DNA sequence: GTCAAGTACTTACGCCTGGTCATTACTAGTACTGCC
DNA sequence: GGCAGTACTAGTAAAGAAAGTACTTGAC
RNA sequence: AGACCAGGC
């Protein structure tokens, strides 16, 4: 029922934070489960 | 959406909480096979000590604090607990939901705590008694589930794939799981 | 040309611009030329010395 | 009319400058920026001064050398915020600019400003009471109300600033 | 209008006949094998109403 | 995807919103008006569904950005509907507010102190204040002196509770929206809408309104107010209503009750302070899609236009019908009757066109699929094209068993060791084995099929000769002739070698160990995959003609996870029970019964 | 790598202040100028808004008007661009607030 | 300028609130199977894009084998930012985390 | 394995508009590379070896003054077993526009074939 | 106000390969021919 | 020699045997 | 791109 959860989402003006894996594939984000549950920070030597 | 967090507390993608700890003990299914098989691991003690390597894995841990509180409650529960569950004024948390089980050596569940010390008292057998219970707890801590495991996929495939082994007066089988 | 390896992605202003004099320009050019040679921007560098020798010399 | 701007930018860093995070920002995003017009700054960038990389952890002091850059998940290039003081040259209307002659054409006085910046004074901005002698041998000189040949410097106002093309140019009028 | 019936299998009739289904009345006789070819002339289908149906009996 | 063309901007959130008719008169490229698509000799007619302002079309440059088919992304456009018409996605929620409101004072038919009680419980639910919203009910013919006093204390109780919790680290001014406050919000609105529709008389001015009727879609009716209760109308001292009439009612309702609908249509607090309007439920202006997304399906010469044009053609036909019907209003008693009865018939049919464009089931009429039905089910857009996609760099072939494979490998044919390829950027260590991989060519294994230059130039290798092919081998590790691309390096699309990583997969992918990651050992003879017997217990595969997929990953974040994380060595124990799935199956077990017997010497 | 990178990967220009995939579009440059990416919704017609020589751009129609140059590239799936096209036809507006502002 | 400065100083201060200090971090000291598969992965993308290599190359040409070699002698300059469900994080370097 | 496709040169027009495309070679500069696979009538030889890219049949078009060749759109190499000439049922006797052709393919039993 | 009888509405395993078929009536028009 | 009848032509217009909850209506 | 038909596991 994709356009019954579409009307209920726009009549709430709902702002979803793109957390579920089904919502991060629609918009192309990296999935939050597993390897994409953190970031990788490269240390650089100079300031 | 549900997955293990870094709190050892599995929860959904938005942040709502489903369990405070995975199965109450936070250990992976694919690693708890030989965990209660003590007489297997006793006979292979010198071979398992080469891969868990105790003295190289004390230095990033705390051995002192969790083993105390695991004896503060086991002394409490074995003296008490002739009475049923509604009578127990508990006075103590279970030792696994107070300290971090993946950092504090000795934070074990209350069946791995009993079945270790029961096996370590039903018989008496060169490896002594103290080098063995300091290796099962090193094995238990390393058998912790990793933070980030897709639990609810594994939990939906652990029901959905054996459900297709029924095909391919109480109600029974696959029409029961629909209800 | 004009990719994310040539240009900043987002660019803004920290604070409102305030004017400088000839001293702040010439103390810059005794340091910005100093900290550059001592790298194919030399077509911009030659146009810097036509401003460094503007306030000091003559074309 | 040189003015100073402190800016905040969001630039990328390449793995070949993972040993020198400072000059990697220089050779990609700052050195291809000098002597070009920039819309978000205001004029032509003369240079930069004092690059400082905003470190990702808020617990390390700004004295420390080992900073750290967030890596994009797809690509191995790191993105970071940085502070630097640009010195930019912005000409604005109403101001008076010294204009040093570069080309004597019969339709325009197309000159240089500070020996780098081109400028334009059209013939219709030049008033009608000035004349221009022809040049048959080989582009001569404009004759003002002084009756003298023009040479070099001129202090004139700003009519328009055209920046859309290759280099900057300053349109100047002669009414004041 | 008959060659359209044989080439498609669809049953275009303004008074829809006394049987349930409306499509799949003609099937390409293969001649991919003689066992395949003789099998088309003995096959009996119940209907396309009954295929799209979640019963067993 | 190119790993050397990075991106720096990330879409962090989305938020749904009504697209009003003012923006799509400004967003647009060109308003399109005639119900014809293309004239004789294939040209797109101007002002039509195919216009050069709406994007490029069939080897003809765009008139908005001036690009061809390869680069013009397509551009938006709108049409002008002369009547406001119902948006069928919002009709059932409109018919709640179409009813439940007095047609005289333009409030809802409840008392305004109880409608205010939902205007302040929902404000507490926008912030993370689920528990304080039940305390708010504990504040307690009747004059307006204490009703104004009751609304004052409730408004001060909410304003004390928000600023307390927002200062006591609990809720940001963006709100705190979780699942169990979405539970109580949906529980409250469905109690709010249930109680609005249960009203006899307006409790602000005590008289009736006639009952409405929803025949279906495309129509709206209000019934006859009876003779017993028009008496209460006289002591204050059946009919097809239009769509301009209903919009004019709800324009007044949302202004007299602006304080309540700001919290019904907002789950997080409205930081933008926009006004919820009655034009939201209507749509005075349709939006035609860009013409890239409705290109005609070419089948040799059998060219049929995409059927969204065929739905929008019927919208434009009625829209230019109904304007000429309004020309006869400018001409003008008998002629008054017949031209207005057909005008009122045309009011229905233009709604029936905008329904049929949006939803093919909300329009009476084999039918043409509307824009709802290109989203819904399997064969939709989410399930068929978002949750699961066709993929590049992948193969599928029948499997044959193979011993003498090291149990963590798959054996690829030469017909798969030539087509499939991997982007390797050249470095100071690759130029031995990747200079030789580019000399061998696209047909010699190990080989290469393309070179991507630094500049994005993609040089093929199929048509080249071997003497020309060695010249590009020496130009490979060269510095940049451009300042802009000095930090890049050439990518050689090499063939798949003995070190690459491969994701094998077999349907139905029931458990997670039916989709593993293997190494490759490239086999020389035939066109079938070679699987070892220990893997077939976990793929559930027999060799009676099973074929199974072969996905070949394209970057080093994905080679490092089918070797370490989706590795087939790490898939020894299935996580259902902890029991293993990998092991020798049929002949290697019956050999051990004879080999470990007492007879074997 | 399966569902995004090697199926329908695209880098599309996105407006920072709109948050809209299929609004911004190419500007038709002058002779000798470079072309820039520019937004339609947060623009304003030049006859309406009475300027600084660089925010002014032009279509291929000839309608020259000032506009918002607040746009940048975001790596999305291409079916997201088709999602907004069949969702703006419904009258729904998706808004894509990117992170670096 | 003045409006962007408030948008920056709110951004850098809330992100300072999310930073758990180095003594008060309470997650596991063992690098997980998921963190290893990306420390090897993201470093392997860097070496192929001409990063400086801190290990002696014994003729290995696969960049992922280089990153697997660099993990053995703790020569990888990457930091894991272990996010928490509240949004807060912990910063663990690779040399601090112990494997397996 | 015997495969058959129908080359039909009259898929475009209707009702007496003239035959714009003829079989055979015309008088443009068409390359001599496809005499090996084609006869003088623009039709292939019986028994030739045809893989992908080789021409199946040649035809001359009048609205372009050019000999376009159709090509073998299949990756599996085949031999040509027979070529039909299909006339039309009409009172006005017409130049041919329809040629049927039959391919044969050696399916020597590779591994992976189901027995 | 509360409880009904009846409606209206949504779901229904995964992947893969081949083939065929595809708008119809009619209506007004330009041209063909029989005719005086 | 030119008029009108038909036969065609290309032209542009209409197309009855599955299960759960939500829902308004409705007697009372 | 569909409608149907024939399959494969
Ligand atoms: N999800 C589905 N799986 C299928 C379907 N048809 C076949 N299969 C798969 O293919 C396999 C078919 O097995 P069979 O029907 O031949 C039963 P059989 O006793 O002949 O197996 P063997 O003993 O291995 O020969 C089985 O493992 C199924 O998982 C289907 O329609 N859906
Ligand atoms: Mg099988
Ligand atoms: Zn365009
Ligand atoms: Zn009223
Ligand atoms: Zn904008």
């Amino acid at each position: 029922t994709t356009c019954q959860f579409l009307t209920k989402a726009v009549l709430d003006n709902e702002r979803e934070q793109l957390d579920s894996p089904s919502a991060r594939i629609v918009v192309g984000k990296l999935n939050n489960v597993g390897t994409g549950s953190f970031d990788v920070l490269a240390k650089v030597p100079n300031a | 959406g549900v997955h293990v967090s870094y709190d050892n507390s599995i929860r959904d993608a938005d942040g709502t909480l489903v369990q405070f700890m995975y199965g109450g003990d936070a250990i992976d299914i694919t690693k708890e096979s030989h965990m209660t098989q003590f007489e297997f691991c006793l006979d292979n003690y010198y071979a398992l000590l080469k891969k868990y390597n105790p003295s190289a894995l004390i230095e990033h841990l705390d051995v002192e604090s969790a083993l105390k509180y695991s004896k503060k409650t086991l002394k409490y529960r074995k003296k008490h607990s002739k009475e049923p569950h509604y009578k127990q004024s508990v006075k103590y948390d279970p030792v696994l939901a107070k300290y971090n089980p993946a950092k504090y050596l000795g934070s074990v569940s209350e069946n791995f705590q009993d079945k270790l010390e029961s096996f370590l008292d039903k018989n008496s057998k060169g490896v002594n008694e103290k080098k063995f219970r300091a290796l099962m707890q090193l094995k238990y801590m390393r058998s912790l589930i990793n933070p980030g495991e897709a639990v609810g996929i594994i939990a939906s495939q652990s029901v959905g794939e054996p459900s297709t082994q029924m095909t391919l007066n109480v109600t029974l089988g696959i029409p029961r799981l629909r209800e | 040309t004009a990719t994310t390896l040539n240009t900043p992605v987002v660019i803004h202003a920290t604070q409102l611009p305030q004017h400088v004099s000839t001293d702040e320009v010439l103390q810059f050019l005794e340091s910005f030329i100093d900290e550059k040679e001592n790298t194919n921007l030399s077509s911009s560098i030659s146009q810097l010395k036509r401003i460094q020798r503007d306030f000091k010399g003559l074309p | 009319c040189i003015v100073r701007v402190p800016i905040a930018l969001y630039v990328s860093l390449a793995p070949m400058y993972l040993e020198n995070p400072l000059q990697g920002v220089m050779k990609q995003h700052l050195n291809p920026l000098v002597m070009k017009y920039n819309n978000k700054v205001g004029g032509v960038v003369l240079g930069y001064e004092g690059l400082k990389i905003l470190d990702a952890d808020p617990l390390s002091k700004e004295d420390t050398s080992e900073k750290l850059i967030k890596i994009t998940p797809d690509t191995p290039f790191g993105f970071t915020w940085c502070h630097v003081n640009l010195y930019v040259w912005q000409p604005q209307v109403g101001d008076v600019l010294e204009g040093y002659i570069f080309i004597q054409s019969a339709s325009h006085i197309g000159l240089l400003i500070h020996d780098a910046f081109n400028a334009s004074i059209k013939k219709n901005n030049i008033p009608v009471d000035w004349t221009f002698v022809h040049n048959d041998v080989e582009l001569g000189h404009w004759v003002d109300s002084n009756g003298e040949p023009i040479d070099g410097k001129l202090r004139f106002t700003v009519r328009n600033v055209h920046t859309t093309g290759r280099v900057v140019s300053v349109d100047g009028t002669l009414i004041s | 209008k008959m060659q359209y019936f044989l080439s498609t299998g669809n049953l275009v009739s303004q008074s829809g006949l006394d049987l349930q289904q409306v499509s799949g009345y003609t099937v390409v006789a293969e001649k991919i094998n003689f066992y395949r070819f003789i099998s088309h002339f003995r096959m009996v289908h119940r209907g396309s109403f009954f295929a799209q149906l979640k019963t067993t009996t | 995807m190119d790993i050397s063309k990075p991106v720096g901007s990330e879409i962090t959130s989305v938020d749904f919103g009504i697209l009003t008719a003012k923006e799509i008169r400004n967003l647009s490229a060109k308003q399109i008006t005639n119900p014809t698509v293309l004239d004789n000799l294939g040209h797109p007619v101007s002002g039509g569904l195919y216009d050069l302002a709406l994007g490029a079309f069939l080897r003809n440059l765009c008139s908005t950005c001036g690009l061809d088919e390869k680069f013009c992304p397509g551009h938006q456009g709108h049409i002008e509907l002369p009547v406001p018409c119902y948006n069928p996605l919002f009709f059932n929620q409109l018919y709640i507010y179409l009813r439940a409101s007095c047609l005289f004072c333009h409030h809802f038919r409840l008392k305004s102190v109880e409608v205010h009680r939902y205007a302040c419980k929902l404000r507490l639910l926008q912030y993370g204040l689920i528990d304080e919203s039940y305390k708010l009910d504990e504040i307690t013919d009747i004059s307006s002196t204490l009703l104004n006093e009751l609304k004052s204390k409730r408004s001060e109780y909410v304003d004390m509770a928000i600023a307390k919790a927002l200062s006591d680290g609990r809720t940001t001014e963006r709100g705190s929206f979780t699942a169990t406050v979405n539970d109580e919000r949906k529980k409250l609105v469905h109690e709010f809408h249930k109680k609005l529709l249960s009203r006899g008389k307006c409790d602000n001015c005590g008289m009736f309104s006639p009952k409405f009727r929803k025949d279906g879609f495309t129509k709206i009716f209000e019934t006859a107010l009876n003779e017993k209760q028009i008496t209460n109308n006289r002591v204050k001292g059946s009919t097809y209503i239009l769509s301009t009439e209903v919009k004019n009612i709800l324009d007044t309702v949302f202004r007299k009750e602006q304080c309540v609908l700001q919290y019904v249509f907002h789950s997080r607090p409205n930081l933008s302070r926009k006004l919820v309007k009655a034009d939201s439920f209507f749509m005075d202006v349709l939006v035609v899609p860009p013409t890239r997304f409705r290109l005609p399906s070419k089948l040799g010469e059998e060219v049929h236009e995409n059927s969204q044009n065929q739905l929008l053609s019927k919208v434009l036909t009625t829209s230019l019908l109904i304007r000429d019907l309004n020309d006869d209003l400018s001409k003008l008693l008998e002629d008054r009757r017949v031209i207005f009865s057909r005008l009122m018939n045309a009011f229905v049919t233009i709604q029936n066109d905008v329904n049929a464009f949006i939803d093919s089931t909300k329009a009476q009429g084999v039918p043409i699929p509307g824009v709802k039905q290109a989203l819904e089910k399997k064969e939709g857009l989410f399930r068929k094209h978002m949750m699961g996609k066709r993929v590049n760099y992948a193969a599928r072939s029948v499997i044959s068993p193979d011993p003498n494979i090291e149990t963590n490998e798959i054996g690829v044919p030469p017909v798969f060791a030539v087509k499939l390829t991997y982007p390797e950027p050249v470095t100071a260590y690759n130029i031995a084995e990747l200079r030789q991989a580019v000399i061998n060519g696209p047909d010699k294994w190990p080989g290469a099929t393309q070179i991507q230059n630094e500049d994005g130039s993609l040089v093929s290798l199929i048509g080249m000769s071997v003497e020309q092919r060695k010249a590009l081998a020496n130009q490979l590790l060269t510095p940049s002739s451009n300042v802009s691309t000095h930090t890049l390096n050439k990518k050689v699309y090499r063939h798949i070698k003995n070190r690459d990583v491969v994701l094998m997969n077999r349907q139905p992918t029931l458990h997670k160990a039916s989709m593993m990651g293997h190494k490759v050992r490239v086999l020389p003879n035939e066109k079938t995959l070679r699987l070892h017997y220990a893997n077939t217990g976990a793929y559930n595969a027999d060799f009676d003609g099973d074929e199974m997929n072969m996905h070949f990953p394209q970057n080093e974040n994905a080679r490092a996870e089918a070797l370490n994380l989706a590795n087939t060595d790490s898939q020894y124990l299935t996580p259902t029970s902890g029991s293993p799935v990998r092991g020798l199956i049929q002949d290697h077990i019956s050999a051990g019964v004879w080999l470990t017997s007492k007879d074997s010497f | 790598d399966r569902l995004l990178n090697s199926s329908d990967y695209t880098q599309a220009s996105v407006c920072r202040e709109c948050g809209s995939i299929l609004t911004t579009q190419q500007s038709v440059p002058r002779i000798g100028s470079i072309s820039t990416v520019c937004c339609r919704r947060c623009s304003m017609r030049f006859e309406d808004a009475k300027i600084d020589d660089s925010q002014i751009w032009e279509d291929g129609q000839g309608n020259k008007f000032v506009g918002g140059n607040e746009t940048t590239t975001v790596a999305i799936p291409f079916v997201l661009k088709y999602l907004d096209s069949e969702l703006s036809a419904m009258g729904i507006r998706l808004r894509y607030n990117v992170e670096p502002k | 300028p003045e409006d962007f400065q408030q948008h920056e100083q709110i951004r850098r201060k809330t992100l300072k609130e999310k930073a758990i200090p180095k003594d008060q971090r309470a997650t596991t000291p063992y690098m997980t199977k998921y963190e290893r598969a990306r420390i090897l992965g993201t470093r392997a993308l860097q070496i192929s894009m001409n990063a400086p290599v801190f290990v002696d190359l014994e003729g290995e040409t696969d960049p992922l084998r280089i990153a697997m070699k660099e993990l053995a002698e703790k020569k990888i300059p990457l930091v894991i930012r272990r996010y928490l469900p509240d949004g807060s994080f912990e910063d663990w370097s690779v040399e601090e985390l112990i494997v397996d | 394995m015997y495969k058959t496709e129908k080359v039909d040169l009259a898929l475009n027009r209707n009702r007496g508009d003239p035959i714009t495309q003829h079989f055979g070679f015309g008088n443009d500069e068409w390359p001599k590379e496809w005499l090996e696979k084609l006869d003088e009538d623009g039709l292939p030889y019986i028994g030739t070896y045809v893989e992908e890219g080789d021409p199946i049949c040649a035809y001359f078009d009048d609205t372009l003054n050019k000999t376009k060749i159709k090509t073998y759109h299949s990756s599996e190499p085949a031999y040509i077993e027979e070529v039909n000439l299909i006339g039309d049922e009409s009172n006005k006797f017409q130049e041919l526009q329809t040629v049927s052709i039959k391919y044969r393919i050696r399916r020597t039993p590779q591994i992976g074939d189901k027995f």
